[PDB]
């Protein structure tokens, strides 16, 4: 644990920060390569975070 | 790919050897071992570039291939190299000076082949992932070899949402710019949308992920002044003539800078050509002119074709040879060409006919050829392709005498115009 510790002198902390600081009606556009090099396609997914939008 | 045979299609370059030697038929040409010498020297010598202002006269009698060797040398010269092909007439413009024209024609010859460094991102989108508030996002880009995923910032959000760039799609991001640039896709999208079918396109560079020193030569002509002299420049290099820009701050400083990038290893210089032909048309003041604009560091190699002797020069009363003053005719150098002979004639009527893809018979060739000593050479050509197409209209398979006579004497030549017009039908 001191090691740990001396050796500390995260990306993931200023993501949660950004999402911190959205409002929160926060709607995502993102689309990811699906199966049917081998063969695939493209899938696209629209999340919305409330109910509002 | 739809593109008619002109005059001057036969052609296809400067038929010449090792040792410059020239050959009996080569490339389109035929006989001219002269001028076709004198040709592949001077294109030796624009290929070189290392000396500016030299001029050329390309002189002769119609139809001894004047046009033809300036169209094989301008072919021989291949791409990369700007050749201006214009005509005497065509200087004189109702917005520009003749002067003006003058310096248009000679810096639009010339090209500077700018390069520029550039570092380029590319491969497949796996995941655009973008957290629209109405702020975040991250791009994975995919090569053949690796991967890489890039936290995208707000900007750079906001340009890949004006180009709509979907997962699977091959795209070119510029690190310096960020210009978005999609090059295809590299698999279908989700086979159930009603919609949006399309081809798919080949994988990315393996290492596309960050390529650092993408070299690309911009190249572009001396006339980028119009770039400058105009805030609105399009308008300018597109169709408006009305140029009259100032001379003072635009030619100096773009030399100036011209030689500073060549200094600096920015740009390099490639003369180029500028082929007036009828020469002879030009006003004794651009005569003038060309005298001291041919002169400069910057000017191209000028090649002239004239097709009279002793004629007066225009703007003016006294005559001189070729029409040309004194002065420039003596500047240049001047390459006559000699007539063709029966032979060279006949090969050429051959060359000709195998461009049409039109065959005929011997005794055809021969009459051909005797009419074409006689008459002319281009009427001879005019008639092969009138007697082709009699014969298309015969059914035939080649043309026979039958039809090259027969369209003989429906098709008339000066000769026998101005025979036949003895009926004094106006004066
Ligand atoms: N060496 C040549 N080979 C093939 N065709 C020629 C040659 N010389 C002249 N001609 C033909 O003669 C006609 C006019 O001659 P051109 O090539 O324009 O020389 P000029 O400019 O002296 O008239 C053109 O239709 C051209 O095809």
């Amino acid at each position: 644990n001191l090691r740990s510790l001396e050796t500390y002198e995260a990306d993931k902390k200023k993501q949660v920060h950004k999402k911190r600081k959205c409002p929160g009606p926060i709607i995502t556009y993102h689309s990811v390569t699906v199966p049917l090099p081998p063969a695939r396609c493209s899938r696209t997914f629209i999340t919305f975070s409330d109910d509002a939008t | 790919r739809i593109e008619r045979i002109g005059a001057h299609s036969h052609i296809r370059g400067l038929g010449l050897d090792d040792a410059l030697e020239p050959r009996q038929a080569s490339q389109g040409m035929v006989g001219q071992l002269a001028a076709r010498r004198a040709a592949g020297v001077v294109l030796e010598m624009i290929r070189e570039g290392k000396i500016a202002g030299r001029a050329v006269l390309i002189a002769g009698q119609p139809g001894t291939g004047k046009t033809a060797i300036a169209m094989g040398m301008a072919q021989a010269l291949g791409p990369d190299t700007p050749f201006t092909a214009i005509a005497g007439s065509e200087i004189f413009s109702l917005e520009m000076s003749k002067t003006e024209a003058l310096t248009q024609a000679f810096r639009r010859s010339i090209g500077v082949r700018i390069k520029e460094e550039t570092e380029i991102i590319e491969g497949e989108v796996v995941e655009i992932q973008i957290d629209r508030p109405a702020k975040v996002g991250k791009l994975t880009l995919k090569t053949t070899e690796m991967e890489t995923i890039y936290d995208l910032g707000t900007k750079m959000i906001e340009s890949l949402t004006k180009d709509k760039v979907q997962a699977g799609d091959v795209i070119t991001i510029d690190k310096a710019t960020g210009k978005i640039s999609k090059l295809g896709r590299s698999f279908t999208r989700a086979r159930d949308y009603d919609a949006m079918g399309s081809q798919t396109k080949f994988v990315q560079c393996p290492d596309g992920e960050l390529q650092k020193r993408k070299e690309v030569v911009h190249t572009v002509s001396l006339h980028e002044i119009d770039v400058i002299n105009s805030r609105t420049q399009g308008f300018l290099a597109l169709f408006s003539g009305d140029t009259g820009e100032i001379k003072s701050e635009v030619r100096e400083q773009i030399n100036a800078k011209v030689a500073e990038w060549r200094e600096e290893g920015k740009a390099e210089i490639i003369p180029g050509v500028l082929f007036i032909d009828e020469v002879h048309m030009l006003d004794i003041e651009s005569f003038s002119f060309l005298n001291r604009a041919l002169e400069s560091d910057m000017a191209p190699v000028l090649i002239m074709a004239t097709n009279r002797g002793i004629t007066r020069i225009r703007g003016t009363s006294y005559q001189s040879p070729h029409g040309i003053p004194i002065d420039l005719l003596d500047r240049l150098l001047i390459v006559s060409t000699t007539p063709y002979s029966e032979k060279d004639t006949k090969q050429i009527l051959r060359i000709r006919c195998e461009e049409e893809d039109v065959e005929m018979s011997e005794d055809a060739y021969t009459v051909l050829t005797r009419i074409g000593l006689e008459t002319s050479l281009r009427y001879a050509i005019q008639l092969i392709t009138a007697a082709s197409l009699v014969c298309r209209k015969r059914k035939g398979t080649e043309v026979q005498v039958d039809d090259i006579k027969r369209v003989y004497s429906l098709f008339l030549d000066e000769s026998r115009s101005t025979q036949y017009m003895k009926e004094y039908q106006d004066a």
